RNA sequence: UUUUUGUUACUGCUAAUGUAAAAGAGAAAUUAUAUAUGUACCUGGUACAUAAAUAAUCCUAUCAC
RNA sequence: CUUGGAUAAGGUGCCUAAAUAUUCGCUCAUGAGAUCCCAUAAAAGGUGUUGGUUCAUAUGAACUAGCCCUGAAAAUGGAUGGCGCUAAAGCGGAUUACCGAUACCAAGCCAUAAAAAGAAAGAAAAAAUUUUUUUUUAGAAUCUUUUUAUGAGUAGAAAAUCGUGGGG
RNA sequence: AAAUAGUACCUGAAAUCGUUAAGAUGGAACGGAUUAAGAGAGAAAACAAGUAAAGAGGGGAAAUUCUCUUCUUUAUUAAAAGAAACAUCAGUGAUUAAUUUAAUUUCAAUAAAGCAAUCCCCUGAAAUUGUUUUCACUUUCUCCCCGCACUAAUGUGGGGAAAACUGGCUUUAUUUCUUCAAUUAUUUUUUUUGCUGAGGAAUUUUAAAAUUAUUUGAAUUUUUCUUCUUAUAAUUUAAGUUGUUUCUAUACAGUACUUUCUUAACCCACUCGUCUUGAAAC
């Protein structure tokens, strides 16, 4: 679905209705009286084999490579694990500062672009979120400070949806990973971090 | 004004301009160290400039001159009390910031081996024509009982002459170093040093 | 050689005033290597974080944090206006701040 | 009646087309104009010299003979004022 | 509405029914100042009170 | 300043104290109106004692709502407490401060099956 | 005058923390302003060279085990 | 009583928020000057410097008015508000940007004034599996819904409200 | 019963003084606004209905059946709320980059061909507007003579020549080599961003309007936003904010959250009452 008022064409997408409310002078209803909801439209830097540094979290200053648009604005990363130690992972576009490099214009590498597409099919966007049992597992531990941490650990390696995920990331790797080594510089570019040194001012930097 | 600390040499500036853009700094919060402040330079003529410290000289506590107006006449306190009457210097925070400067006559030991700055927008040669009059700040106050105008100067040579010798060192080893780099480029892989000239490093 | 820096560097400066009047809803800043109105302009959405600490344990840490946002431009030289969660108290008043680039465009 | 929000009569199209029953036809032919001249750029605009060439040469005798009169006659006026001061 | 656009911007037979049933403007400060309101807008000085015939736009335009 | 809760408003939570009884004890905090030439509070002086007003006024919506979000009854007895059974959502009940133990102790529990909250059932104890 | 863990029955107590400013907080000729500095030779002089939007620049930093 | 925006009067070297802004002239003071009320100065002079007018073969004159100077002496030590300022931070203009109210504009809430109405009455949602469980299901006339404009106060006047000893 | 009811004997306030503890402290002290750092208290909203197995009670109804509830454990299970981040819409602002059609003596460039030499588009000086006629108005990196190196000038002072490179005008076809400006009138869009979200319609949050996809007919502007609700369905841009994740948290008062005191900072603040034109008043 869409409308077109003036010449824009946003986009709909169904949207449900949760919150209720008090009536002015008998019982309750809901408050939202929406249908459908307009999109998001990402800016237009965002392609699939572009690189990118992540900014906020465990892996801050880490360069990885986008994969997908997962259907909820967000989007998955990888920078493969095999060479970076970045996983598959969603990440918010707007944690992120994308460069003017790509994987798929190096002539060694623009050939493969079909099977990372393959690949990418069956990620997906409810593989992310974690189920309430593992996390009532997870928080009965509880009731020393050692080995709660990697008992922790395990009962996360056991979920079906991370294992699945982990195949495809294995995938990934395995397909792209020989033809990234043959590049030295562009590893070696891959495998660092970017930091900020004086003598650079960010209002007439280009990345 | 991001830095831990800045040292400056009065020499040539002008004593308002100079002291208008220190105390700024100071309230912003930055430590500031001023050397050379008997050659600072004020505009008008030394009879003219004499003549207000005198007029300066004769107002004091009529019932008890311990008290009141205390007329100090090194070179240095000359910059600190100019300097103290462009801050809010009776608060707590105005207070903080008239203890963040220090002040030299001379160029005493742990700045001779430090880098000095300047201020272009207080210079002497950029901001007064050259057919006025003005004076320097050491034979004023020596005019009025100082003393030590001398002392700083035969100090000052010897202390010239150590960064002459501490110069040609110097370029010497600039000059050992630039033909160490020169043959090292031709070690590399064509790659690196194309970069490298692309964007003439 | 560690711990990536990732923000600009800012000086807090005090509140929005006139003489004899404080109105302290609003905060100015200075920045590192902003110095005109038109370069300021650039930073006009960032998120802002300043980081202090005390010499008591509060949540197991020593280390707390007040969140703000840029707001607009000050006049000809690259000073900013900024809005805090909670009012900044006037002991900070040359203190430093974390001009964050989070919200990347 | 309860008061509500007062939408933006200018920009907010579908009560602009409830105040004024005519402006939806008014801004599609405006559109339409607008999208075909832009259409003829190196197409159209290479005439426009030659109607130049039409009709300012047209004016252009009239308007010349004009500012050539107001000049002279403040020229003249002067002449005048000199001669008698002497 | 533009019924009465066409009866205000030119004199028509219904003005002063139109005129009066408006209520009175209230406007903003101007975005960048006025002058000075002390002097006349045809005094050889920056001022503002005169008749300004049809500069009267521009300035209603920054304080709408 | 302005505090903000759910959505109850406060304008304001500091008293408003008398002038001058900072510094005289004769002088009680409770607020008068000064009368009298040359007050510099009757005049509203800047940097001085503030009069209050009606503009502090309160939401009619939300105006005398405990923290609880509920209006407070104060009882004395069982019987005093019957009404309560047809709105016990909107109102808390509290305890009157001259009540025995023995007749608190039979309020608080026909209060706990009534379904309805007590304020103060903590005292003597 | 090395290091490890910490400063999370009762009498005032007898174990014990601060910060107006860390996130590469990098940077030592001198001199003039209708001109300067370095080298060589005479006793300031002569010859040659070098700077001249000179911090609008140099240096320093990721390659783990 | 507040949140945000944009101004007036006046200002943008530091004290102090915002120009050591731009573009033309003038001025050197061995007691410079610095804008309503406002916090004093004259007659008379200048071979200081800058423009203009009128006479006499490329010098000699005579006038005119801007800044500066002489005229200009009082009692505790002192005041362009202070520091200070001469490629002005002074005097006369011009062009832009900016800072700045309890005044202006948009939105919320309190009270006051006026207004549009009301004395006939019936099921809404969510959670759990086509049956259970929660919340509500209103009608007090000086009353109940909703709408717009407004709010300074000595002497003085009125209404509503709070508390004290006794009585039914 | 009670002696902190011991005869100056019920209760036992304030002024004033003692003891211990915690703070502050450069020629007064208190105070208003706003926050922060400490210390003391706190669960009535500031998480979990219900289900299941016991154990201890207390009621109701038809001395045995059913039924309702309050506490204690044990183990199982939802829901709801507040705050932060991101996005969508609406209202009100900042910021940058453009645009249709007209008017009003605008210009500039690339091919070729030409016209006049103190001469040209202009401007000046002489002989009420229109017209006519004379004389002046360019410098070149060229030449000649005098001074012969004289200049601030890698040139120069005085006097003479030439030329149409430069400058101006005319024919023509050109406009992505390059220009197509400026100010008004009238129209249409765009980059990055701050603040706000009142209300909850038992029958006007309806009607209408807009949108989208099938249609019944006519125009014209001749078209993937062309018009005219001349037929049904849906949607919102109409008819004042909605959604998704995370945290608080698998808590029962903890250093977190609410609150009251204490002490700093930044800005501000003369002693009340009275007579008086006028009071901080020597
Ligand atoms: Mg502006
Ligand atoms: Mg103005
Ligand atoms: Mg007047
Ligand atoms: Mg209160
Ligand atoms: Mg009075
Ligand atoms: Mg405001
Ligand atoms: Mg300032
Ligand atoms: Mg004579
Ligand atoms: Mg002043
Ligand atoms: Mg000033
Ligand atoms: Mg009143
Ligand atoms: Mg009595
Ligand atoms: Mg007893
Ligand atoms: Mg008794
Ligand atoms: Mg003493
Ligand atoms: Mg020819
Ligand atoms: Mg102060
Ligand atoms: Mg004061
Ligand atoms: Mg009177
Ligand atoms: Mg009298
Ligand atoms: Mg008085
Ligand atoms: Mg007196």
């Amino acid at each position: 679905k869409h409308y077109n008022v003036k010449g824009k064409k946003k986009v709909l997408v169904p949207v449900n209705a949760k919150k209720t409310i008090n009536k002015k002078y008998f019982g309750r209803k809901v408050a939202s009286k929406k249908k459908y909801v307009v999109q998001r439209k990402l800016r237009k830097s965002i392609e699939v084999g572009k690189v990118a540094i992540i900014l906020t979290g465990k892996h801050m200053g880490k360069r990885c490579i986008i994969t997908k648009i997962l259907n909820s604005g967000l989007l998955a990363v990888v920078g493969p694990y095999e060479i970076n130690g970045v996983p598959l992972k969603r990440v918010d576009s707007r944690y992120l500062v994308v460069t003017s490099t790509n994987i798929f214009n190096f002539e060694n590498i623009a050939k493969l672009k079909d099977d990372f597409l393959n690949y990418a099919q069956d990620i997906d966007d409810d593989s992310f979120i974690k189920t309430l049992e593992i996390k009532k597992k997870q928080k009965k531990l509880l009731k020393f400070m050692n080995n709660v941490i990697d008992k922790i650990k395990e009962i996360r390696k056991e979920d079906p949806k991370v294992q699945k995920l982990e195949g495809i990331q294995k995938d990934i790797g395995s397909l792209l990973k020989p033809e990234i080594l043959k590049n030295k510089v562009f590893a070696h570019y891959l495998k660092s971090k970017f930091t900020l040194r004086n003598d650079m001012v960010l209002h007439k930097m280009k990345f | 004004m991001y830095k831990k600390e800045y040292v400056i040499d009065c020499k040539g500036h002008l004593l308002g301009r100079l002291a208008s853009l220190i105390a700024k700094e100071l309230l912003n919060g930055q430590r500031i160290v001023a050397v050379r402040c008997e050659d600072i330079n004020i505009s008008g003529s030394l009879y003219r400039n004499k003549l207000k410290y005198q007029e300066f000289l004769r107002l004091r506590t009529n019932t008890n001159p311990k008290k009141g107006p205390l007329h100090l006449r090194e070179p240095s306190k000359i910059l600190w009390r100019c300097v103290r009457g462009m801050l809010p210097h009776k608060t707590y925070k105005g207070q903080l910031a008239l203890k963040k400067l220090k002040v030299c006559v001379g160029m005493p030991y742990p700045y001779d081996k430090k880098k000095k700055y300047v201020l272009p927008s207080a210079l002497r040669a950029f901001r007064l024509k050259k057919h006025r009059r003005y004076c320097r700040l050491g034979t004023l106050s020596s005019r009025v009982g100082w003393n030590y105008d001398t002392l700083v100067k035969k100090n000052e040579v010897l202390r010239k002459q150590v960064s002459k010798a501490y110069y040609k060192k110097k370029v010497n080893n600039l000059n050992e170093k630039k033909e160490i780099k020169t043959e090292a480029l031709n070690l590399i892989n064509p790659e690196q040093r194309q970069v490298l000239e692309n964007f003439g490093y | 050689l560690q711990a990536v820096r990732l923000y600009e560097k800012g000086v807090i400066l005090g509140y929005k005033r006139s003489q004899r009047n404080q109105d302290p809803n609003f905060t100015l800043i200075s920045i590192k290597n902003v110095n005109t109105k038109k370069h300021a302009q650039f930073y006009v959405g960032k998120r802002v974080a300043y980081v202090y600490r005390t010499t008591k344990h509060h949540d197991g840490v020593k280390i707390k944090c007040i969140w703000g946002k840029v707001c607009r431009t000050h006049g000809n030289s690259g000073v900013i206006r900024a809005k805090f969660k909670t009012h900044i108290p006037p002991k900070a008043f040359g203190d430093r701040v974390r001009i964050l680039m989070y919200p990347s465009n | 009646k309860k008061r509500l929000q007062n939408k933006n009569s200018l920009t907010n199209f579908a009560v602009r087309c409830r105040l004024n029953p005519a402006y939806k036809l008014l801004r599609s032919l405006a559109v339409l104009r607008m999208r075909k001249s832009i259409l003829e750029k190196s197409k159209n605009k290479k005439e426009k010299r030659v109607q130049k060439q039409i009709q300012k040469k047209e004016l252009q005798k009239i308007n010349h003979d004009y500012y050539k009169g107001v000049a002279k006659a403040v020229k003249k006026k002067k002449k005048r004022e000199e001669k008698k001061a002497k | 509405i533009e019924d009465m656009v066409y009866q205000l911007y030119t004199c028509g037979p219904v003005f002063k029914k139109v005129n009066n049933f408006l209520w009175a403007f209230k406007l903003k400060p101007p975005r960048k100042g006025f002058k000075a309101k002390r002097h006349a807008f045809n005094e050889p000085r920056p001022g503002d009170w005169g008749n300004r015939e049809a500069h009267i736009n521009e300035l209603i335009n920054r304080m709408i | 300043a302005v505090k903000k809760v759910g959505k109850i408003i406060k304008k304001r939570t500091k008293k408003f104290t008398r002038f001058q009884s900072n510094r005289f004890m004769r002088v009680k905090p409770a607020w008068r109106k000064p009368r009298g030439i040359d007050c510099r509070v009757r005049r509203r002086y800047k940097g001085t004692n503030l009069m209050p007003s009606i503009g502090y006024g309160s939401n009619k919506k939300t105006k005398f709502l405990l923290p609880n979000n509920k209006y407070k009854y104060v009882v004395k007895n069982v019987k005093e407490m019957e009404p309560l059974i047809m709105n016990h959502t909107k109102y808390c009940v509290q305890i009157a401060h001259n009540v025995s133990s023995k007749k608190r102790k039979q309020i608080i529990e026909r209060a706990k099956q009534m379904n309805v909250s007590v304020i103060n059932a903590k005292a003597r104890l």
